């Protein structure tokens, strides 16, 4: 499961 | 960071670089943090989730460059790393985005500290400067979206803090932002924390001194219009961090 929050996180 | 300038661990002496071990040997910076007592380094949870061994980290005290090794620095092992159980990564927001790490050198001790490595104040409880007020954030992140490498040398930059009002706003965040979470861009929007600023402090000055407020958390891009840096809210984790520390 891809989530835009993998990407978001800094 | 975005924009913003270099700096050294003199101006940033709480600050913790966070590296990870892999088999063969070989070292890879994850994430930054900030020492608040000579023991114990705070974090974010969504830098270790997914590898939660503790004996896969190393911590860095008094170190201004990514891959060298600078005068009185000192390097610890983690003792013991803690996760906020009601961690959560939504479509965009992390939740509870919170870690400790207890750390301990080889010989055993915790932080000594000198001129390149001091504690960094919490807040007290709800208690957070004003929407408006200049704080800064330090890292080794990435100066550019596009960048795939980090930085060798530490940086800063100043950003201001937005209301939850504003940043809940449909343009800005929505309902993705809640009250434990605080966030903070340029005016412009041409400074920001990116990737690999993770975990590193927000720092304000309040009420004469230089307190933690904020941990670097998540945002949607770096330095995007109308996008702030997003940052767990310390002052509303007090009862959590006391209790495990
Ligand atoms: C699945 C997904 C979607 C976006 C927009 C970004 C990332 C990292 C993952």
């Amino acid at each position: 499961t891809c989530r835009q929050s993998m990407c978001t996180a800094r | 960071i975005i924009g913003g300038e270099f700096t050294t661990i003199e101006n940033q002496p709480w600050f913790a670089a966070i590296y990870r071990r892999h088999r063969g040997g070989s070292v890879t910076y994850v994430c930054g943090g900030s020492l608040i007592s000579p023991c114990w380094v705070i974090s974010a949870t969504h830098c270790f989730i997914d590898y939660p061994k503790k004996e896969d980290y190393i911590v860095y005290l008094g170190r201004s460059r990514l891959n060298s090794n600078t005068q009185g620095e000192m390097k610890f092992e983690v003792e013991n790393l803690i996760l906020h159980k009601d961690y959560s990564a939504d479509t965009l927001a992390h939740h509870n985005d919170i870690a400790l790490l207890k750390i301990r050198s080889k010989e055993g001790r915790c932080a000594q500290p000198s001129r390149t490595i001091q504690t960094i104040a919490l807040p007290s409880m709800y208690n957070d400067p004003q929407f408006g007020t200049s704080c800064e954030i330090t890292g080794f992140g990435k100066e550019q979206s596009t960048d795939y490498l980090y930085p060798e040398q530490l940086k800063m930059t100043v950003v201001k803090l937005i209301s939850h009002r504003e940043c809940q706003q449909p343009h800005y965040y929505g309902s993705e932002v809640t009250t434990k979470m605080l966030c903070a861009a340029d005016p412009q929007w041409k400074t920001d924390s990116c990737q690999g600023d993770s975990g590193g402090p927000l720092v304000c000055s309040l009420q004469g001194r230089m307190t933690l407020t904020g941990i670097v958390s998540w945002g949607r891009g770096c330095a995007l219009k109308d996008k702030p840096g997003v940052y767990t809210r310390v002052s509303h984790f007090l009862p959590w961090i006391r209790s495990h520390t």
